[PDB]
DNA sequence: AGGGGGGGGGG
DNA sequence: GGCCCCCCCGGC
DNA sequence: CCCCCCCCCCTTTTTTCGGGGGGGCC
């Protein structure tokens, strides 16, 4: 009913079976054994792990770049197996109530479809068995309420195979997901993996194609056939001839831009080639400010983390190392505080170009050159997490002792804490189990209990840690502490905190 | 004196793609794929006013032929495009039965893609996957990189590039010899050079002139359309002596109207893109300039201020 | 016009259609000049609906050619809503069918509503379905059958019916007690209609979904006689009859 | 209003009810009553800076297009009402998609202040204005050009309004005294129009103001004084006294001559600064980076001032400022 | 930039 | 159909 | 089974109003 003329290159060469799968060979092979033995894994219970480890997950999750052929090599695994396959997809709604009324069905339930189409055929054992596929698993929205939880529950109480496709894995939604199935990952193809196939499509459409320029399309195209293929149909339009001549005006017009991950971006960033009499004229200022916004809540931390180890090239005549990243600490100084203005009652928010460049792009220019190791993520939100339990532990503490004290939060810290020790902690080492009763007068006189002692003794830095000196203590003298302090009322300073 | 007249952008508007110029490689290819069908899915980008709204609706128009009213789903920013939208209107339409010519399938315009939102975009993938067969996506954006990457991978690329001179030059001529308008060479350079490139806005002035005052000159033109300011906040900047910025920002730019923020705003983007001058000058003149913003943004909308911007440009450029 | 059906009361095509709405989304019709066949397919390919109507169900039946027509449910019933449950229904349909027409007519009030349903392009064929040698034959009323469901859905998830000699057994043990119900053959010649009827075979034990049950027994009050036939393995053929043709349910069972 | 439009204050009262009454934009009056008096009417964008009779404007040329009842067959909307996505997609588009009501017309939709508008509204707007275009026209009065989005500038002719020139603002001050029955002296007037700024609520409030202030308006003339001590703007003699004695003089008699000026009047240190800035940029200097010191330093000053501060301690650095900028002289 | 991992060639 | 609530961009 | 090029891919979360979208109660 179709004319054979009148499809999408795309579906037209689409491939037929397996062998015909370029690139990611071993992924294919992974996935085959995969859906292969999970009769035996379920037999085992997915108990025994097998050589290759795959006896143990019951449930598949590939990713990959966007057009390498995961969702085909996932449908055409399905299809030689014998399996029936169920296909879930985002313009579907896989809401967490949803879903509780959907697929759970068919999970444990046979096939209609597959019973009443193998009917007459012979050794089908598994033409009545679903198999589900969850494609575009990203691709959930908040149109989609819990449907990663969902899945991830499925996975791990299915009693059918299960295979989950996806673009991006680094993602936190994907954090669930981390050890409940087995994950495939495809790699980008090679320029040699698709020649053969490129050449065939060129000779079937009647366009001349040649060889020495097909790398250069992958590059353009970056690892993606649907995309070159789409190219090559779009070309052979009207320009029959694909050689040098015209190679390079069809590369720049067709060319994919990626935003690059905070890694990535630091990395190009920190290199004096862009910041070079040659380089500033390739990658321009705008071309930095760009890649900056590729990321704009990420790119200064990693800036401010990143460039204390390099080396530069670009330092000027006499200049040192110490001067430049001086230079640069106290541009970064000036984007913070242009940054805390940004995000104020205001928010002026169009201050953000500028803040990409007192940030990111002017004190990399200062320390611009190759890096003296491997790139760190930004420590400052551990620290900044740290802290605020910190704070709030330091708050519950002068709250409960607010009644007998006279100071605040700072001062409690900073000159109440170590008398306290002095009372709390050095008894315990010099009278062993004597000292309870002083403690335990200590507390009731200042409404602590011993969630505030740990708090209090975690508190203390540099040469008066207490993690080494409370380990040493003797089990037998905090044990006797803890049941003495359990049998006894003691005084609450706030109720119903 | 309620009788409107339709303006010369819609009166004008191409009707085939025959009628449009600049990009002449993309329009004789999107002329080859009307006339032999098989319409893939598309992305055309480019800046406003170059012609890709008009460009679709002529490839729809043309393949489509009197089946345009029942096989054409058209839809704008200034229409509901939710995730529930796209879920179900979307789904209906490809799913849709309509008997076409063996050549032809249907079309879904998403004009103004770049304003969707995330989920939109990728429950879309597998709508345009599966029914590839019998409908079409062709997307219309300003920017490209507000698309998603599987969107872009399934469809074609058609970056428009700027109109050059000559073409608008072109379309000036013939429409002024449909309208039968006199004017002059000057009064038509000054047009195009105002226009940067929009054919809308060139379309708009030549209106307004002959509209306003007969017969198009330079005169004419300038006394309505004013000099783009960004060129001369770049001879600002670029003055030799402070003397001679001052005396053009209080000339062109204070006693015109102008306001601080604006300026600012233009200086801004003028040393952003200015090549001429080395990296590490535009640096610290872009610090100046956002320093000066931020005090302006503050209350302190002064000449004062942007004169002391000036000033200290010139001392670091010295 | 090749196809043009008339219903003497769009009642009986609302009741057809809202019968198995709630269960599927996608049909498919075949318009023959012996009458009306349907297939639909759920979205999970579980439950399986298939429908035909004889001639006899239509005061007016002209079909010149075959055609098919797909249809959604939500579109249909809406456009039957609009209508009122009480004139002439027609279905027109032409060649090349892009479209049908639904002519509502009252001819007391002289009122015409004319509507046009877009039809869908399914690519899913057609499942031949075969005639099965079921083990176990049952016939049972709809109304406690669906009073059974209904009440057994409520403690379980999923439920086991068991068929033995002169036993009938729905087992539904789960997290509300194990409370089950079991029936034997009865005749009672006063009132034909609660007649059980069992021709035992072989043992069967099938479990079944909750939830397809109950969409299923939604068409109780479409018929007055469900029929239910089990095999050893097999989808359960739960057969509503009707005074012109059948609405049949085909019901794959659950693993072990 | 309330009882008579006396009770207004002038810069309401005086408000333009026609376009003739619109002064000091010529240019563009006559472009839009030409535009107007023959039926092609494109899609109008007013940009400028307060005060200058933007408003005013659009408000005449609605009337003269459809008359009295003009407020029932527009839709006027501004930074006072909501303007988000829904309302464009639904009130706008019913509007400029709708017939008239009234009488038989055109659409007329005014977004005044639309620089205050979402990018996701000015985004939705091009089509909408885009496609009624046959029977709807736009006019979006704008002060910050930067607020509104590209594509929305494309589609939108654009007028500029310039400040108000001298002789629009003398004539307007005669009108206005006219109706007042007040007197001005002419270098009352010259004041007026040098503080004036190219604001004409300025004029009307000030003009107010020096009215109140008189004694018995029947028979008093309004002088420069009366408009210093009504504003406390410092007069040009002290301000080039107290330049002169901190170019000339040394640092204790400048500091007496500073305070005294200021204490006489009551007069503020941000307008000195100001009244010496325009006096100096007159001044032929011989070397520039006395310029660039004076004016860096100034607008220092000026941005310290904005957020408080000691008094006499920004009026000592202003003087320091000075000398040192002159020294450079040599 | 540093380290881990997959696939073609040599062994 | 209407609140009420939660998550997410925000420059050119 | 063991070793050597050639390249690809991963190393990772906090945020001040105002507006928009989309889900849940009712
Ligand atoms: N290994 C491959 N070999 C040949 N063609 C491929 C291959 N991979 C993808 N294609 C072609 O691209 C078309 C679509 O491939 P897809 O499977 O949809 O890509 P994908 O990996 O699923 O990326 P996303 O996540 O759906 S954007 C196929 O019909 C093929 O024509
Ligand atoms: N290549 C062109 N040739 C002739 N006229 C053009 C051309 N491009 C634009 N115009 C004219 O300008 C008018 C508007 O063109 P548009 O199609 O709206 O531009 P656009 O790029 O689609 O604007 P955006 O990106 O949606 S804001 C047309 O009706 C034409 O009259
Ligand atoms: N050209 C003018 N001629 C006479 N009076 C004017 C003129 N311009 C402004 N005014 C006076 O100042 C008052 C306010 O004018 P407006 O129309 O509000 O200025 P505007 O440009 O609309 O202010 P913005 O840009 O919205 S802050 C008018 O009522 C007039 O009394
Ligand atoms: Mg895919
Ligand atoms: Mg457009
Ligand atoms: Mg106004």
């Amino acid at each position: 009913v179709v004319r054979e003329e009148d499809k999408l290159w795309t579906v037209k060469y689409a491939p037929t079976n397996l062998q015909q799968v370029c690139g990611n060979k071993g992924s294919v092979m992974k996935l085959k054994n995969w859906l292969a033995n999970w009769e035996n894994s379920k037999k085992n219970s997915f108990k025994h792990a097998g050589k290759d480890g795959s006896g143990v997950f019951r449930a598949a999750m590939l990713y990959g770049p966007p057009g390498i052929g995961k969702t085909t090599a996932a449908h055409l695994v399905a299809q030689e197996l014998g399996y029936d396959i169920l296909e879930q997809n985002a313009s579907d709604v896989r809401s967490k109530t949803l879903l509780n009324a959907g697929v759970k069905n068919a999970l444990d339930n046979m096939s209609v479809v597959g019973y009443f189409k193998h009917n007459e055929e012979a050794q089908n054992l598994n033409g009545k068995h679903f198999v589900i596929i969850m494609d575009e698993v990203d691709g959930m929205s908040g149109g989609d309420r819990g449907g990663v939880g969902q899945l991830a529950q499925f996975c791990r109480k299915t009693s059918t195979p299960l295979i989950l496709i996806c673009n991006e894995r680094n993602l936190p939604k994907m954090r669930p997901f981390d050890r409940v199935c087995l994950d495939i990952q495809f790699r980008r193809p090679d320029a040699n993996s698709i020649k053969s196939r490129l050449m065939t499509i060129a000779i079937r459409e009647k366009f001349k194609l040649d060889p020495n320029v097909i790398d250069r399309l992958i590059q353009t195209t970056r690892g993606d056939i649907r995309q070159v293929i789409n190219l090559l149909s779009t070309i052979s339009t009207t320009t029959k001839t694909i050689n040098h001549e015209n190679i390079n005006e069809i590369s720049k017009a067709w060319e994919k831009n990626i935003a690059l991950k905070p890694f990535d971006i630091a990395h190009k960033m920190l290199d004096g080639q862009i910041y070079s009499d040659i380089g500033s004229r390739n990658f321009t200022l705008n071309d930095k400010i760009a890649l900056y916004f590729d990321d704009f809540d990420f790119t200064p931390l990693m800036i401010q983390e990143n460039y204390l180890s390099t080396r530069p090239s670009v330092l000027k005549p006499g200049q040192s190392h110490l001067e430049a990243v001086a230079e640069a600490a106290n541009c970064i100084s000036l984007g913070d505080i242009v940054e805390k203005k940004i995000r104020s009652s205001e928010q002026l928010w169009s201050l953000l170009p500028l803040h990409a460049v007192l940030s990111s792009v002017y004190p990399a220019s200062k320390v611009a050159g190759h890096m003296a190791g491997r790139i760190n993520f930004t420590a400052w939100l551990g620290q900044n997490s740290k802290s605020a339990k910190y704070y709030r532990l330091l708050q519950e503490i002068h709250y409960h002792t607010r009644l007998g004290t006279s100071t605040d939060k700072i001062g409690l810290r900073l000159d109440y804490l170590p008398t306290f020790r002095k009372r709390l902690l050095d008894p315990f080492l010099k009278q062993g189990a004597d000292a309870i009763s002083s403690v335990i007068e200590v507390m009731d006189d200042y409404y602590l209990t011993k969630e505030d002692w740990d708090s209090i003794m975690e508190f203390f830095v540099g040469p008066d840690v207490t993690t080494a000196i409370i380990k040493k203590i003797p089990a037998t003298v905090k044990s006797g502490f803890t049941r003495k302090y359990n049998s006894m009322t003691h005084p609450v300073a706030i109720y119903r905190t | 004196t309620l009788s409107l007249q339709l303006p010369w952008v819609e009166k004008y508007r191409p009707q085939v793609l025959s009628d449009i110029v600049g990009n002449k490689e993309t329009i004789d290819r999107l002329q080859q794929i009307a006339k032999d069908g098989n319409m893939p899915h598309m992305i055309i980008s480019g800046m406003p006013g170059i012609g890709k709204t008009t460009s679709v609706h002529c490839l729809a128009h043309e393949l489509l032929g009197r089946s345009y009213a029942d096989g054409v789903l058209e839809l704008n920013a200034s229409d509901d495009r939710g995730i529930d939208v796209v879920r179900n209107q979307i789904k209906h339409f490809a799913q849709k039965k309509l008997h076409l010519p063996p050549g032809k399938h249907k079309i879904v315009i998403l004009d103004e893609a770049d304003s969707m939102t995330a989920g939109a975009q990728q429950a879309l993938r597998r709508t345009m996957e599966l029914y590839s067969n019998s409908t079409r996506f062709a997307f219309a954006c300003n920017q490209s990189n507000k698309i998603i990457e599987p969107l872009q991978s399934r469809c074609a690329i058609l970056r428009y590039s700027k109109l050059s001179d000559e073409d608008v030059l072109k379309r000036l001529l013939q429409i002024i010899k449909l309208e039968d308008v006199k004017y002059t060479n000057d009064g038509l350079e000054a047009i195009i050079f105002t226009a940067e490139g929009d054919m809308r806005q060139a379309i708009n002035n030549l209106q307004s002139t002959v509209a306003g005052h007969g017969l198009v000159n330079a005169d004419n033109v300038f006394k309505i359309v004013d000099s783009p300011h960004p060129l001369i906040v770049k001879k600002m900047l670029l003055a030799s002596n402070l003397e001679d910025s001052i005396q053009i920002l209080r000339t062109d730019l204070w006693k015109k109207g102008y306001s601080s923020i604006d300026i600012v705003t233009t200086s801004f983007r003028v040393t952003k893109n200015l090549a001429q001058v080395k990296e590490s000058v535009r640096l610290e003149m872009i610090k100046e300039i956002g320093l000066t913003h931020m005090r302006i943004l503050e209350g302190v909308g002064t000449y004062l201020q942007l004169a002391s911007m000036l000033a200290k440009i010139h001392k670091l450029n010295n | 016009s090749m196809l043009e059906a008339k219903f003497e009361e769009a009642s009986l095509f609302k009741r057809i259609i809202d019968g198995f709405k709630d269960c599927v989304q996608l049909v498919n019709f075949q318009c023959k000049e012996d009458g009306i066949i349907a297939q639909a397919v759920d979205d999970s390919r579980v439950l399986l609906v298939s429908l035909e109507i004889g001639v006899e169900a239509f005061q007016e039946y002209r079909c010149d050619h075959p055609v098919t027509l797909g249809m959604d449910l939500t579109s249909l019933s809406k456009i039957l809503r609009c209508g009122n449950n009480t004139d002439t229904l027609t279905l027109i349909a032409d060649n090349t069918p892009d479209s049908i027409i639904l002519l509502f007519e009252d001819t007391k009030k002289d009122r015409i509503a004319e509507y046009s349903l877009k039809l869908m392009d399914i690519d899913a064929d057609f499942l031949k379905i075969e005639e099965l040698q079921y083990d176990s034959t049952l016939s049972l009323p709809s109304s406690e059958f669906s009073k059974i469901v209904r009440d057994l859905s409520q403690l379980s998830d999923s439920i086991n019916i068991m068929i033995t000699k002169e036993t009938i057994k729905f087992v539904a043990d789960g997290d509300i007690g194990s409370g089950s119900v079991i029936i034997k053959p009865f005749v009672d010649m006063e009132h034909p209609e609660t007649s059980i009827k069992l021709e035992m075979d072989q043992p069967v034990d099938l479990t079944f979904g909750a939830k397809y049950l109950l969409d299923i027994i939604k068409g109780s009050s479409l018929s007055d006689r469900v029929g239910i036939r089990l095999s050893s393995e097999a989808p359960a053929l739960f057969q509503f009859d009707l005074k012109s043709g059948f609405l049949q349910f085909f019901l794959a069972p659950k693993f072990n | 209003e309330k009882r008579s439009k006396e009770n207004l204050p002038w810069v309401e009262k005086y408000r333009p009810e026609t376009l003739d009454e619109v002064y000091g934009q010529n240019e563009v009056i006559t472009t839009v009553r030409k535009f107007v008096d023959e039926g092609k009417l494109p899609h109008l964008l007013f940009y400028g800076p307060p005060g200058t009779g933007k408003t005013s404007t659009i408000v005449a040329l609605a009337r003269e297009i459809y008359g009295k009842n003009y407020s029932n067959m527009v839709l006027e909307l501004n930074a006072s009402d909501d303007r988000g996505i829904d309302v464009v997609r639904n009130q706008i588009k019913d509007f400029a998609s709708t017939r008239q009501i009234f009488s038989k017309g055109f659409k007329l939709i005014i977004l005044d202040e639309a620089d205050a508008m979402t990018n996701a509204a000015q985004n939705a707007l091009r089509r909408v204005i885009e496609r009624y275009t046959k029977n709807t026209r736009f006019c979006v009065l704008a002060n910050y050009a930067h607020k509104l989005t590209p594509a929305l500038l494309s589609r939108c002719t654009r007028f500029r309004f310039q400040p108000l020139p001298q002789e629009a603002i003398e004539r307007r001050i005669a009108n206005v005294l006219v109706h007042e029955k007040l007197k001005l002296s002419p270098n009352a007037e010259k004041a007026l129009i040098e503080l004036s700024n190219g604001d004409m609520r300025r004029v009307l409030n000030v003009l107010q103001s020096c009215k109140a202030t008189l004694d018995n308006p029947d028979e008093d003339e309004i002088s420069d004084d009366v408009i210093y001590e009504c504003c406390g703007a410092p007069r040009p003699s002290d301000l080039k006294a107290v330049l002169k004695s901190i170019l000339e003089d040394d640092w204790g008699t400048a500091h007496y001559t500073l305070n005294k000026v200021r204490s006489a009047k009551g007069l503020a240190l941000i307008d000195l600064i100001e009244g010496i800035v325009k006096i100096l940029e007159d001044y032929e200097l011989q070397n520039e980076e006395t310029r660039v010191h004076l004016l860096t330093k100034l607008a220092d000053i000026e941005y310290s001032i904005s957020k408080g501060g000691n008094d006499q301690i920004q009026g000592s650095a202003v003087i320091g400022a000075i000398k040192a900028s002159f020294e450079n002289e040599t």
